[PDB]
C-alpha cells in the first residue's frame, strides 16, 4: 500500500493554534515537507508607539499554553532596557513560577496533546486490568490495583456504548491501525493515567497562582521586580510546596515510567526525525545580567557536534522572510525588525507561512527540551546527565537515540523531571533569603527616553527572546522570536528547510489517510502557533 | 462524536492564544472530565481532539449537521481585513467557518474577551481587521453570549451552561450580552482594598511600603473600577486573584480594554 503522492495535515490538531503540514510521499517514506502557519495577529504591529510598561500585558497574550512566559521575557526585556537589577526575591519568585510552569506544560504536552498518537484508548476496553495493574505496578513505586484499573475501564465502557466518542471520533486508532503498536494493558494504563492528568494538571497550574495571581495569564510581574508581597508569607510558600510536591510525586511515579513504557515499544521511533543544529539560552538565572548564572546554561551546537559547544552570540540571530507572507527577502536581526505582512496565498511566490524563518550564523536550529538537554548534558550539568543516563539504560539504547523523534519526547521528559527537583532547590534557597531578613521584592528603575534591551527566557518549548528599541520613552520596535519560530518556521533565502520540515525527511506512512506517523514527530516538537507568528 | 444522549459542543478557534482553552481545562467542581464525561460532549475542539486534517474535518461536519442540535463555543476574535485571509483553518477563512456554522447552532457562547469583543489582536491599529464573534455576524443574526475576560473565570462558562441547559434559554444579560450574575458587579466595588480607596491610601509604587501594606492600587493604575467580572469573589485556580498578588486589574473584561484603559500604570 506503499503510497505515492501529497499528503496534507490541516488542521493538525493536539497542538496550540493554526498549522498545515504539507509533505510528498515516495513508496511510503515523505520526501518533502512544508511547514505552514495559517494564522497572524501582528502584536508587534500593536505594541508601535505604546508604554514599555504595557508590552508585558499584551506579550504575555502571545500564548495561553506557554502562559506566563512572554510576560517574563518582555519584563526581563524592559528591565535589561531600564538597566534595573532586580531584587534576589524577584528572581526566586519569577524563577519559582516559570518552573511550574515548566511542569504543567510538560505534563499536559505528554499525556493530553502527543499520546492519542501512541494510545488507543478504545483498545483498553479489551484490555484484562489485573494484568494491567501489574504491569503498572512494575513500572512505578505506586501500586496501582485491578480494581483501581477496572474503574477506569467501566467509566470508558459507558462513554464508548454511548456512540458519542467526543474527542476521540474518527481517532486514527479506531477500527485499528498497523503503526499503533502498543498492547490492550499499556492502553489502558496509559488512558487512566491520561484521565488522571487532567485533574492533576488542575494543581500543576494552581501552584502558580499561589504567587502569580491566576493562571492562565499570571499577573505579579513589573519592571523592577514581583508585586506578590503575599508571596513572602509562609502560608503561601507551603501552599505552593505542597502543590509542586504533588506534582512532582506524579512526574516521578506517573508521567516518566509511562513515557519509557510507550518508548520501549516504539524504539524504531529512535529512527525518525532527528535534526543537525540546537540552540538553546538557558534558565533559571541567579543574576539577571548574565546567562552563565542560569541552572541551564546557554549554548549553539553545529551538526550534532557537542564536543564544540559554541558560545550563544544574540548578535548572530537573523529572521528571514523570503518564504514568509511578508514584503521583500531582507532578513532582519531583532533590533532592527521589520513585520510588514503581504500574503500571497499557499506557494505564491514560493510564501506558505506566517511564521518568520529565524537562522543563528545562517543555519536552522532546533530549540526546545531536547536542545536544552544534550547541550546541559554535554556541559556537564550532573542533575541531567544523571536522569538522561538512567533514561537510556532503561531503555537499553545508546545516546545516538536521542537525536529522534522518540529522543525528543524522552528529552522532553528528563527536563520535566530535572526541573521537578530543582525546583525544590530553589524553593530552599527563596525560604533562606526571607529568614536572613530579605524581604525586598521590587527596585525602583526610570524610564530612557533611548535604549535596546532584550530579555531571554528558555521557555518550555525553547528559546525565547523579546528585544526593544525605546524612542522618545516609547515602544520603537518591539520584536518577538519565539522558539516554535525557530523549529516550526519556513525555509530561509538559502532555502534551508526548517527543523521540523528536515525532521520528516523519511518518515514511514502506512496508511496516507491515517498519517499518525507525520504527527508523531511534528507534535514530538510541542508546535505553538500563537507563539510561532504572534 | 454524538447521537442522543449528551448535549453536543462544537469549539471553535479564531484569532486566539489558547488561554481561554486552557482556562476551561483548569475547571473545578465539576472538573473537566466530568464535564467531557458526563454533563456534554465535547464534538470539535482542535486543542485535545484525536483526529486531525480531513478527518477532523470530518468530525466537525458530523456534529454540525447533527439533528440533535449542538451548541458553539467561540475562542478567538475574527480577522476580517483582506477577506478573512489572515486566519485559515482547512483553508477556510475564520470568518466563512463561522459565518456558516454558527448561525446553525441552537446557542452560541463567545467565551474570552477576543471572541466577545475582538480582544488583542483588535487593538489600534488592528492590522488583521479582528472582530468579535456579535460584530463579524451581525448580518446573519447571530446573538452569542459573552463571557469576557482574558481569560474569563471557568466559573461563568460552566455556569452559563448550566443554566442554558436546565432552562433552555439564556440567563438574564447586560447590554454587552454578558451573564448579570457574573458581570453585575465592578471588581472594585468587591475589592478588599476598597477601605483604603475610600480614605485615599494609595501605594505609590510597587517598592513602597504602603504596596508591603495592601494599600489601594488606582494610583498605580488599577481599572477595578471600570470593569465588570467576579474575581475578587470566584478567585482564581481557587486561590487568588490579580490584586491580591498586588498586581492592578488592567480590565480584561471591558470592550476595547487594550486601548481604553491603557496605559494599564496610570489613572
Ligand atoms: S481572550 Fe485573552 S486568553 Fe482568551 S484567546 Fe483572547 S488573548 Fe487569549
Ligand atoms: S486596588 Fe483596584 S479594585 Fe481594589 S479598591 Fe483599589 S482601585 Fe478598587
Ligand atoms: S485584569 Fe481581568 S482577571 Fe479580573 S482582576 Fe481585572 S478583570
Ligand atoms: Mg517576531
Amino acid at each position: 500500500s506503499s503510497y505515492s503522492g501529497p499528503i496534507v495535515v490541516d488542521p493538525v490538531t493536539r497542538i496550540e493554534g493554526h498549522l498545515r503540514i504539507e509533505v510528498e510521499v515516495e513508496n511510503g517514506k515523505v520526501k518533502n515537507a512544508y511547514s505552514s502557519s495559517t494564522l497572524f495577529r501582528g502584536l508587534e504591529i500593536i505594541l508601535k508607539g505604546r508604554d514599555p510598561r504595557d508590552a508585558q500585558h499584551f506579550t504575555q497574550r502571545t500564548c495561553g499554553v506557554c502562559t506566563y512566559t512572554h510576560a517574563l521575557a518582555s519584563t526581563r526585556c524592559v528591565d535589561n532596557a531600564v538597566g534595573v537589577h532586580i531584587p534576589k526575591n524577584a528572581t526566586y519568585i519569577r524563577n519559582l513560577v516559570l518552573g511550574a510552569q515548566y511542569l504543567h506544560d510538560h505534563i499536559v504536552h505528554f499525556y493530553h496533546l502527543h499520546a492519542l498518537d501512541f494510545v488507543d484508548v478504545t483498545a483498553a476496553l479489551k484490555a484484562d486490568p489485573a494484568k494491567a495493574a501489574k504491569v503498572a505496578s512494575s513500572i512505578s513505586p505506586r501500586k496501582t490495583t485491578a480494581a483501581d484499573l477496572k474503574a477506569v475501564q467501566d467509566k470508558l465502557k459507558t462513554f464508548v456504548e454511548t456512540g458519542q466518542l467526543g474527542p476521540f471520533t474518527n481517532a486514527y486508532f479506531l477500527g485499528g491501525h498497523p503503526a499503533y503498536y502498543l498492547d490492550p494493558e499499556t492502553n489502558l494504563i496509559a488512558t487512566a493515567h491520561y484521565l488522571e492528568a487532567l485533574r492533576l494538571q488542575v494543581k500543576a497550574a494552581r501552584a502558580m497562582a499561589v504567587f502569580g495571581a491566576k493562571n492562565p495569564h499570571t499577573q505579579f510581574t513589573v519592571v523592577g521586580g514581583v508585586t506578590c508581597y503575599d508571596a513572602l508569607t509562609p502560608q503561601r510558600i507551603a501552599e505552593f510546596e505542597a502543590l509542586w510536591k504533588e506534582t512532582k510525586a506524579f512526574v516521578d511515579e506517573v508521567y516518566i515510567p509511562d513515557l519509557l513504557v510507550v518508548a520501549a515499544a516504539y524504539k524504531d521511533w529512535t529512527q525518525y526525525g532527528g535534526t543537525d543544529n540546537f540552540i538553546t539560552f538557558g534558565e533559571f538565572p541567579k543574576d539577571e545580567y548574565d546567562l552563565n548564572s542560569r541552572f541551564f546554561k546557554p549554548g549553539v551546537v553545529f551538526k550534532r557536534d557537542f564536543k564544540n559547544i559554541k558560545p550563544f552570540d544574540k548578535m548572530q540571530i537573523e529572521e528571514h522572510v523570503r518564504h514568509s507572507w511578508y514584503e521583500g527577502a531582507e532578513a532582519r536581526h531583532p533590533w532592527k525588525g521589520q513585520t510588514q505582512p503581504k500574503y500571497t496565498d499557499l506557494h505564491g511566490d514560493d510564501r506558505y507561512s506566517w511564521m518568520k524563518a529565524p537562522r543563528y550564523m545562517g543555519e536552522p536550529m532546533e530549540t526546545g527540551p531536547l536542545a536544552q538537554v544534550l547541550i546541559a548534558y554535554s556541559q556537564g550539568h550532573p542533575k541531567v546527565k544523571a536522569v538522561t543516563d538512567a533514561v537510556l539504560a532503561k531503555l537499553g539504547v545508546g545516546p545516538e537515540a536521542l537525536f529522534s523523534t522518540l529522543g525528543r519526547t524522552a528529552a522532553r521528559g528528563i527536563e520535566t523531571a530535572v526541573i521537578a527537583e530543582y525546583v525544590g532547590v530553589m524553593l530552599q534557597e527563596y525560604k533562606d533569603n526571607i529568614a536572613k531578613g530579605d524581604n525586598v521584592i521590587c527596585a525602583p528603575w526610570e524610564m530612557p527616553k533611548q535604549a535596546e534591551g532584550v530579555g531571554f527566557v528558555n521557555a518550555p518549548r525553547g528559546g525565547l527572546s523579546h528585544w526593544i528599541r525605546i524612542e522618545d520613552g516609547k515602544i520603537g520596535n518591539f520584536q518577538l522570536v519565539v522558539p516554535s519560530t525557530w523549529t516550526l518556521g519556513p525555509r530561509c533565502d538559502k532555502n534551508k528547510l526548517s527543523p521540523v520540515e528536515a525532521s520528516l525527511i523519511g518518515t514511514p506512512v502506512a496508511d496516507a489517510k491515517r498519517p499518525v506517523e507525520i504527527l508523531r514527530t511534528v507534535h514530538s516538537f510541542d508546535p505553538c502557533i500563537a507563539c510561532g507568528v504572534h | 462524536l454524538m447521537g442522543p444522549r449528551r448535549p453536543s459542543v462544537v469549539y471553535l478557534h479564531n484569532a486566539e492564544c489558547t488561554g481561554c482553552s486552557e482556562s476551561v481545562l483548569r475547571a473545578f467542581e465539576p472538573y473537566i472530565d466530568t464535564l467531557i464525561l458526563d454533563t456534554l460532549s465535547l464534538d470539535y475542539h482542535e486543542t485535545i481532539m484525536a483526529a486531525a486534517g480531513d478527518a477532523a474535518e470530518a468530525a466537525l461536519e458530523q456534529a454540525v449537521n447533527s439533528p440533535h442540535g449542538f451548541i458553539a463555543v467561540v475562542e478567538g476574535g475574527i480577522p476580517t481585513a483582506a477577506n478573512g485571509i489572515y486566519g485559515k483553518v482547512a483553508n477556510h477563512t475564520m470568518l466563512d467557518i463561522c459565518s456558516r456554522i454558527l448561525p446553525k447552532a441552537q446557542a452560541v457562547i463567545a467565551y474570552g474577551t477576543c471572541a466577545t469583543f475582538g480582544g488583542v489582536q483588535a487593538a489600534k491599529p488592528n492590522p488583521t481587521g479582528a472582530k468579535g464573534v456579535n460584530d463579524a455576524l451581525k448580518h446573519l443574526g447571530v446573538k452569542a453570549i459573552n463571557i469576557a475576560g482574558c481569560p474569563p473565570n471557568p466559573y461563568n462558562l460552566v455556569g452559563t451552561i448550566v443554566y442554558y441547559l436546565k432552562n433552555k434559554a439564556a440567563p438574564e444579560l447586560d447590554s454587552l450580552n454578558r451573564p448579570t450574575m457574573f458581570f453585575g458587579q465592578t471588581v472594585h466595588e468587591q475589592c478588599p482594598r476598597l477601605p483604603h480607596f475610600d480614605a485615599g491610601e494609595f501605594a505609590p509604587s510597587f517598592e513602597s511600603e504602603e504596596a508591603r501594606k495592601g494599600w489601594c492600587l488606582y494610583e498605580l493604575g488599577c481599572k477595578g473600577p471600570v470593569t465588570m467580572n467576579n474575581c475578587p469573589k470566584i478567585k482564581f485556580n481557587q486561590t487568588n486573584w490579580p490584586v491580591d498578588a498586588g498586581h492592578p486589574c488592567i480590565g480584561c473584561s471591558e470592550p476595547d480594554f487594550w486601548d481604553a484603559m491603557t496605559p494599564f500604570y496610570q489613572n
